[PDB]
């Protein structure tokens, strides 16, 4: 996400703000990475939605 | 088939040639040698914190004059991972590199000391365990401060509390210009994990 | 020194001498793809199943998807109503890019495999009936599922397709042909047809804007082949 | 009843229940497909030798083809003068219909094969040279083969190709990449890339109306393969 303030009439200043995730947090201490992955897909339904 | 839910929890897996430590092993046999399993080891490499520490001559400075300002940034190994958890024990060791524009008018040398953490200049006496280097003979300052606590482990940040357990204090002659590297002793590890803050990427600043 | 004669897939030669061939000097293993996957065969590739039909129905109905099945049929205008026409196995061989992975062959053996994935509210009933017929638009007319009466269309062979009781079905469809093992260079295949039929009609609430979905899904894929000959043509 | 994980080629589904899947009455065998050849794997398929080039020489020459090595290079502009080039991988899984065949994978670890068929007349005489540089047009301009004297050429690997000794050459050219297992879409592949050249210009009678014919014909197939990993795309 990009965070965009003020500093002129006309130049402005656009840092990059990132989410960290606790392997995301790790990888970016490190160059070159190899990781087996992993997700877990959960779905927010009722007892009726199919 | 009835009206509800369950929930049958299902590790299902995709691509399974191998299994996955073997060919790890493998893999940096060829590609590293190193292999980097404990971020505890993490803590015993000394990587400079800072670049420049413009020291005025003829002052007893504590460490934390630098240190509360460098732990925000994360740039070491030890205020990057400052975030990932709560709790630390163990001492810091610490070096320090001249780089100092010296002059043969003056006999240069170097003192350390310990405070109490937080304390500042005037409030706390000198004779302590000390340690003395001269930068013409040996441009590196080598220190281990221990721990010394009252507590068996500290917060980071703490409340209004204060001269908890021992830190660095250090005195000079002649106006140094230093660099400053750290990492922690033998004995030194965090604990009580959580989850990371964010990250800061990088900063062009385009005009419009 | 007087017989070459070597082998490949399906290639011979005849040479004088063996034209003294140089090689590696040790075969020493390389970069792990083998470590990744397995080698998946021919024979191990049409059995993958496809994504085909995507059939919605609404309970309604203004169109042809919820019309029932007729008691009796006394005229050939008014044939049987039916949802769509699987002709065989000339759609699962050219969806899923099977076509392209069978070229240079000639002749095949196959069993294709339908299931169902269905998945609809609990709010809505009904009952379908998914039969195949072979060879049912080449026999003559009289003999065709589309022509017979409720009682004949159910008789042939298939599976119910209630909704809250079956959200997956599995059939079977034989190697139903005369021809032994299918022609596919110059292909008029289309031996089995199948077909989809709405026994009762889908039964919904008769106040609108509240929208009774069905959407029905159709899986199939290839069983028990035997991919033979090898040619230089195909079909585009 | 609660566990319907089913299993396909590479593909798997997750169902309430096992959906009431009929099937066969019994497998019964028929049309013998089966007993007319045995079924040919994807492995096995890529090991099919394939047609490629057809070379003529004769002597002549006006053209190229009969420039012989020449014995120092001194600029680039006078480069080493070959007969043809070819670009391996790229040129073996284009031609034959390979490339149509495995389409839908994504990484490759081959051997590719080289065989010259040579037929020529007992009254021509000569000598050449099939050499391969890996990285030959990737590299910096004075490590190719093009750039290097004689004795430079003939050092690379290779094998001799005398015409009334060798009627038949056998040249096993390895995986010879750095990346593990060759991609493929968005191919860009290019890795050893092959070279034939004439060290003796090719020798016959002065007097023309001759016709001092040579016709060499090359074939290539793959060995040792692993193709692995599915996808949906490919280059054309």
């Amino acid at each position: 996400s990009i965070r965009t303030t003020r500093i002129s009439a006309t130049e402005n200043r656009e840092t990059e703000v990132m989410d960290a995730a606790p392997c995301e947090y790790v990888a970016n201490m490190f160059s070159y990475w190899r990781a087996t992955m992993c997700y877990r897909i959960t779905v927010v339904k009722t007892a009726f939605h199919t | 088939i009835n009206i509800g839910n369950k929930t049958n929890e299902n590790v299902i897996s995709f691509f399974d040639s191998t299994d996955a430590e073997t060919q790890n092993h493998n893999a940096l046999m060829k590609g590293c040698g190193e292999f980097i399993v404990n971020l505890r080891t993490l803590l015993r490499t000394f990587r400079t914190i800072t670049d420049n520490w413009i020291l005025q001559a003829n002052t007893k400075t504590p460490i934390t004059d630098l240190t509360n300002t460098t732990d925000a940034q994360g740039r070491d190994y030890m205020s990057y991972l400052s975030y990932l958890y709560r709790f630390y024990r163990g001492g810091r060791r610490y070096k320090f590199f001249n780089t100092t524009p010296l002059k043969q008018s003056q006999t240069c040398y170097i003192r350390s000391f310990l405070i109490p953490r937080n304390y500042s200049a005037d409030e706390i006496n000198v004779d302590g365990p000390s340690h003395i280097t001269y930068p013409v003979i040996n441009p590196v300052h080598e220190v281990e401060v221990p721990f010394y606590s009252q507590y068996r482990k500290i917060p980071i940040a703490s409340t209004s509390d204060k001269g908890y357990d021992s830190s660095l204090m250090y005195f000079s002659n002649t106006a140094t210009t230093q660099i400053v590297a750290r990492a922690g002793n033998d004995d030194f590890t965090f604990g009580w994990m959580i989850g990371p803050p964010q990250l800061q990427g990088e900063s062009r600043s385009v005009a419009p | 020194s007087e017989n070459s004669v070597e082998t490949q897939e399906i290639t011979t030669f005849h040479d004088v001498e063996t034209p003294n061939r140089i090689d590696t000097p040790m075969a020493q293993d390389t970069s792990s793809a083998r470590n990744m996957d397995d080698t998946h065969s021919i024979i191990q590739f049409l059995q993958r199943p496809v994504l085909i039909d995507n059939i919605e129905i609404i309970a309604g109905t203004t169109a042809d998807a919820n019309k029932p099945l007729s008691r009796y049929v006394l005229d050939q205008q008014n044939s049987q109503k039916y949802v769509r026409s699987w002709t065989l196995p000339s759609t699962v061989l050219r969806a899923g890019g099977k076509a392209q992975k069978l070229a240079n062959f000639k002749y095949l053996r196959c069993d294709v495999q339908v299931k169902l994935v269905l998945n609809a509210n609990p709010f809505v009933a009904g009952r379908m009936y998914l039969a195949y017929s072979p060879y049912d638009d080449k026999v003559d007319t009289a003999r065709s599922v589309l022509q017979t009466s409720r009682a004949g269309v159910t008789g042939y062979p298939g599976v119910e397709l209630d909704f809250q009781l079956d959200n997956s079905v599995e059939m079977t469809i034989p190697y139903a042909s005369f021809q032994e093992a299918y022609d596919l260079v110059t292909g008029t295949e289309d031996f089995v047809q199948l077909y989809l039929f709405p026994i009762t009609p889908v039964l919904g609430p008769k106040s609108e804007s509240e929208s009774s979905k069905v959407d029905i899904s159709v899986y199939m894929w290839l069983s028990n082949i035997s991919l033979v000959i090898p040619t230089y043509r195909i079909n585009p």
